[PDB]
């Protein structure tokens, strides 16, 4: 059972998204903004990051750039998984390290397809 | 006022991105039961048909809002007024609150000055309504890290009238901004660069709800540090 | 173009009325399962999933062509190009829109002047939904009492490019709007009064798909009886 | 088995309420516009009209002042269900002889509940 941290601001979604990935058997650490995800870093690595952008107190991109400027965090696999549509931001978050971008409203099997394949790399 | 078109055509964005959060969950969880129709229980189902309904429910609200506001502009919105007691009409709001606040670690605290059973002739709806945007904004725009992050509620009756104020140590607002913010569609540009879930519409809404009431509400803010909302109404006739 | 303000707060709750259509859907569908637990069968239940799942689509695309439209405004759509053919581009859109001609009683119809390879050097999604946008304008703006309702495309190609004619004998369209339909948010007070279901979005969104393919599109109509909308598209470089 | 006239303009919506009225035994006629609802009322009348309000070719409340100009039509009970919120609307509706008006979206026991009623008096 890997371990996950999912980071969101929406608890339907978080609870959603949990119930997913604890299906494939997984274990999710949640995070409800930028900076409560990044104090359950400094005592955890996790195998994943499934990452929200548009949040309070800090957003997925201030993430995205804190994981890079570190060097324990900088090789952990993140999903970006927003409510944002742009081609400008799918494109800033891979060139921050973000290895995918998924638009919401997604599919639960593809997202997990796509869980499946970064935890198996 | 001139740019206030540009500010409705950032609106239009900002409207797709927290009406389709709640439509995320329902095409997800109606997924998660169409694929997985063997595997899952008839009794999980039920606690996956109810977030469907409630999260229906939700974005039903959304657009609600969304009227309400052009109710307000188009100004035909009735206020229908009755003796309330404050002390639990906050109380009820502060509890209102309470999920959201603890999310992101802030404190929610209801404070009166006067002794509590502080009854004025309100709209129990509005006010409330009024409360709850105010705390959530509070909790909203906290400060990236502050030790103890808080709202409160201050409860007084005073100058005429009932004064509520809703303090907050959170990002505070700029000089600039300390009158625009009532505005329509107006979000100060730190909403827009962070990335900040809104729409512009709460406090051109409260504002509006206030005066209906013949009541005023300005804010005291300082950029770095700490924001305190002012809500004045009055009581006699 | 100032009373274009008065426009966009029309909007907000045309965008209410037509977003709260599907989640009439969602919410019924997800009500009728929880409630009728017992009663339903499992392969009912996978039809009513289906449904919702598609109805969720629905006002997720409604909210995509709202973020497309302030793409445009904000001037930053890209338009991929290729060589396709027209006849059977046309015959898609014509095919798009079947069932819901038909429920009005309105003829579609395909006609093209010039023999049928007619290849083009455009954006096939993009000018389908140019297509779309007028056939559907054709249907919801039929005439109440007219024995033969009929949205007609003609396809030509003459004066330096290709031509597209969308007919319809519908309610026609006044001299002073002939100009305006094509503006952001607009939509002629007859749709307004006659409650008409609509954002004012579509030909904005249109005209600036054609524009920028260099092309050019306008109106002929006569208030009484028939609406003819030209669609040039250049050729040649 | 009562009939009934079913007026919208969204086949979604039609289909979702055919199914909630035909569980009760009622026989259901579907109409798509005001004018269609108007051409199968001429050679039939049903026990219930249920009626939306924005629609192409004809609109509801023009039905409602076309069906009160009428002898047979005027005493056809309607339920008007728009995806309309006023108040003005609401009241409107009523003084042109709709018995109920129900905001979209709606709870379809609710609805069943308020077509009982107005079968039933
Ligand atoms: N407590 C606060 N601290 C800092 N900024 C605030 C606060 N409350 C409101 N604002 C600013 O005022 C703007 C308008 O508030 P509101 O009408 O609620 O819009 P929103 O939906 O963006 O919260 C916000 O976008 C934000 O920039
Ligand atoms: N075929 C037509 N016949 C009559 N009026 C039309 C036609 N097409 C468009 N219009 C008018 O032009 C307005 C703008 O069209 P459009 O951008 O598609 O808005 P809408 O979403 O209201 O259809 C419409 O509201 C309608 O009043
Ligand atoms: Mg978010
Ligand atoms: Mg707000
Ligand atoms: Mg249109
Ligand atoms: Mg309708």
């Amino acid at each position: 059972s890997k371990k996950v941290l999912l980071v969101d601001d929406s608890a339907p979604i978080r609870k959603m998204v949990s119930f997913v990935l604890k299906k494939e058997g997984y274990e999710v650490i949640e995070a409800e903004n930028g900076q409560i995800a990044l104090e359950k870093l400094s005592e955890f690595t996790p195998d994943l990051i499934v990452l929200d952008i548009m949040m309070p107190v800090m957003d997925g991109f201030t993430v995205l750039k804190k994981l890079q400027e570190k060097e324990e965090w900088k090789r952990i696999p993140v999903i970006v998984l927003t409510a944002k549509g742009g081609e400008e931001d799918e494109s800033l978050a891979l060139s921050l390290g973000a290895r995918k971008v998924m638009r919401k409203p997604f599919s639960p099997s593809q997202f997990i397809e796509e869980v499946k394949h970064l935890l198996n790399e | 006022l001139k740019r206030i078109d540009r500010m409705k055509t950032e609106f239009i964005a900002n409207i797709s991105h927290e009406l389709r959060t709640p439509l995320t969950v329902i095409k997800g969880y109606a997924e998660m039961i169409y694929n997985s129709l063997g595997e899952l229980d008839l009794s999980t189902l039920k606690e996956f048909l109810e977030t469907i309904i409630e999260q229906s429910n939700h974005l039903e609200n959304l657009l609600n809002e969304l009227l309400d506001f052009s109710r307000l502009e188009r100004k035909s919105l009735q206020i229908n007024r009755e003796k309330v007691d404050l002390c639990d009409l906050v109380e009820s709001a502060v509890n209102a609150i309470k999920e959201f606040a603890s999310s992101h670690n802030v404190n929610v605290l209801f404070e009166s000055n006067v002794p509590c059973p502080v009854e004025a002739y309100i709209d129990p709806t509005r006010i409330r309504q009024v409360l709850l945007n105010l705390l959530n904004n509070g909790v909203k725009y906290s400060k990236k890290d502050a030790p103890d992050k808080y709202v409160k509620v201050i409860l007084d009756e005073k100058d005429g009238g009932v004064l509520i104020i809703v303090e907050d140590n959170g990002i505070g607002i700029p000089d600039h901004a300390k009158d625009r913010i009532f505005e329509q569609f107006y979000r100060v540009d730190s909403s827009l660069t962070y990335e900040v879930p809104g729409t512009g519409l709460g406090l051109a809404i409260t504002k509006e709800i206030v005066e209906l009431h013949g009541g005023r509400i300005w804010v005291e803010s300082e950029v770095g540090k700490g924001s305190r909302f002012f809500v004045w109404i009055p009581k006699d006739r």
